[PDB]
């Protein structure tokens, strides 16, 4: 149906399967996979190979986050990330990054727990970010902005389906962006401070997107 | 404070 | 960006 | 809730907004227009016109500001619950919603090329602002890129009037007690929201959710501003920003 949810939730399952060291090899790990991640998202891969790029640079950040956040709502007050470890806050309060991490928990992690949003919903929320018009350099924006639409429909058409009880399901999924885009930023803004220092960095495909 | 006073 | 662009294609 | 109480809630609304907001967005779109007779703005283009150069728009836009916050802080109290709210919560909501409504409000005085200020009996232009020294010439810049997409939605002072409701009542905030009072009020504001849309933009098409995403746009514009604030402050010796926006942006986001 031109933006098919089915495709979307294959491509969510189709890559399930120092603790700022241990979260940054994790990271490193999870661009490989977003990338497969990306080419099962419908029309993703028809785009320019240039705007392809321009995507996932500008949106791995909020788009990997936005998949641990999701995976994290089965436990209590910690982060489970892709390569199995688990972040508890007290590790979290003693890299001195207890503040942001309680963000992720409570902004992210507990509202996609208390809303219960399943694995169709964070893929499609997940498109969205990705399928972003005002990334500079794209050589069609409007055409990105019209995928990006096509996931509004989708996504809408699928809560009004799979939610008929709840009429502003599709206003609550969408509203969780904003905490994305502001904890994203906060987490790029401290990597940027990991990275400026030193003292065995990250892995270098991290690196590279973080360039 | 001023915030408060404004309420 | 020769790792995202290799991965890519 | 029924349609009928929905369309109170959009009414309601719009009229604590005219209110409290001198320059609607309907004024300022007819004189950026020219379509009545009172007073073209004067355009100030340069120096000569205007008349540190930096020094004055900061103190033009913080006055602008200081304004807003306490306009603001009065359509708030108008929100049907928000009173009834923890009084830590109001300030808390206040404290993270008011850059976010000034800037949503500012595109409404602005066009490709400028915007107005001083109650709108000028119109400062785009070139002009993005020519200022240091990283002076780079703080509006963000905003008219946001403002021309912003404004390609069309929304009118009735529209607007919701919306900046619903981004107050975000139960997101870092610090809020209660959470939930907070998503029920947003949630009743986002139907009216949904409604109101429909019914005042028949042919356009998932305009609900492009609007709901300038949400999301609207944290990244104020993050930003407040770095572009650091660099001013590590610059500028003789930082000093009124003592309210001090407030607002002592621990923010
Ligand atoms: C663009 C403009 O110019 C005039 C004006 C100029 C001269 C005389 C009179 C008015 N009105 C407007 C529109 C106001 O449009 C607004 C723009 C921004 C803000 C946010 C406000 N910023 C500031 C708070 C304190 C000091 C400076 C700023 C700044 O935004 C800033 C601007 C330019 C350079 C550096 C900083 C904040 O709280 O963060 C409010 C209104
Ligand atoms: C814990 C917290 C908030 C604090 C401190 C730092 C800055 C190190 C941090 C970094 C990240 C990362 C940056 C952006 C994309 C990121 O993707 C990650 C892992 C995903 C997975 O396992 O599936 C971690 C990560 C994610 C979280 C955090």
């Amino acid at each position: 149906e031109d933006m098919p949810v089915e495709r979307i939730l294959e491509a969510e399952l189709a890559v399930e399967p120092d603790p700022v060291t241990n979260i940054c090899q994790a990271a490193d790990k999870q661009l490989f996979t977003l990338v497969e991640w990306a080419k099962r998202i419908p029309h993703f891969s028809e785009l320019p190979l240039d705007d392809q790029v321009i995507l996932l640079r500008a949106g791995w950040n909020e788009l990997l986050i936005a998949s641990f956040s999701h995976r994290s709502i089965a436990v209590k007050d910690g982060i489970l990330l892709a390569t199995g470890l688990h972040v508890h806050r007290n590790s979290a309060h003693s890299a001195g990054v207890g503040a942001i991490f309680d963000r992720v928990l409570t902004e992210l992690v507990s509202k996609m727990r208390d809303m219960q949003m399943d694995k169709t919903e964070l893929g499609c929320l997940r498109a969205i970010v990705l399928f972003n018009p005002d990334s500079k350099g794209l050589s069609n924006p409007a055409e990105v902005e019209a995928l990006r639409e096509k996931v509004y429909a989708s996504l809408e058409a699928y809560c009004k389906h799979k939610y008929p009880e709840q009429p502003g399901r599709f206003a609550k999924l969408l509203l969780r962006l904003p905490a994305l885009r502001s904890i994203g930023l906060k987490c790029l803004e401290h990597l940027f401070f990991f990275k400026l220092i030193g003292d065995t960095p990250i892995d270098t495909f991290l690196m590279e997107m973080l360039e | 404070k001023q915030l408060s006073e404004l309420l | 960006h020769k790792i995202l662009h290799r991965l890519l294609q | 809730a029924e349609s009928a109480d929905l369309r109170a809630l959009a009414k309601h609304l719009y009229d604590s907004y005219i209110k409290s907001f001198p320059l609607t967005k309907a004024k300022a779109r007819a004189i950026l227009t020219g379509k009545t007779t009172d007073k073209s703005p004067f355009v100030i283009y340069d120096m000569n016109s205007l008349m540190e150069v930096a020094i004055r728009i900061f103190q033009g836009c913080q006055f602008r500001s200081v304004e807003a916050v306490q306009e603001i802080t009065e359509y708030a109290k108008s929100i049907p619950g928000f009173v009834n709210l923890d009084l830590n919560d109001q300030v808390t909501l206040l404290k993270y919603g008011v850059h976010e409504i000034i800037y949503t409000m500012l595109a409404s005085l602005m066009n490709k090329d400028g915007v107005l200020i001083s109650e709108g009996q000028g119109f400062m232009t785009r070139e002009f602002l993005k020519s200022l020294r240091k990283p002076f010439g780079d703080f509006m810049e963000p905003k008219f890129e946001f403002a021309v997409k912003f404004n390609a939605l069309e929304l009118d002072d009735s529209d607007l009037a919701i919306f900046i409701a619903v981004i107050i009542l975000s139960g997101d905030r870092p610090g809020l007690l209660n959470v939930k009072p907070i998503e029920d009020i947003q949630d009743n504001l986002l139907q009216a929201l949904e409604l109101q849309l429909k019914l005042n933009h028949p042919e356009s098409s998932q305009l609900f959710a492009k609007l709901l995403q300038k949400m999301t746009d609207l944290r990244q514009i104020v993050t930003e501003h407040v770095q572009l604030l650091q660099v001013i402050k590590k610059t500028e010796t003789d930082m000093s920003l009124h003592p309210l926006l001090q407030e607002i942006y002592k621990d923010l986001y």
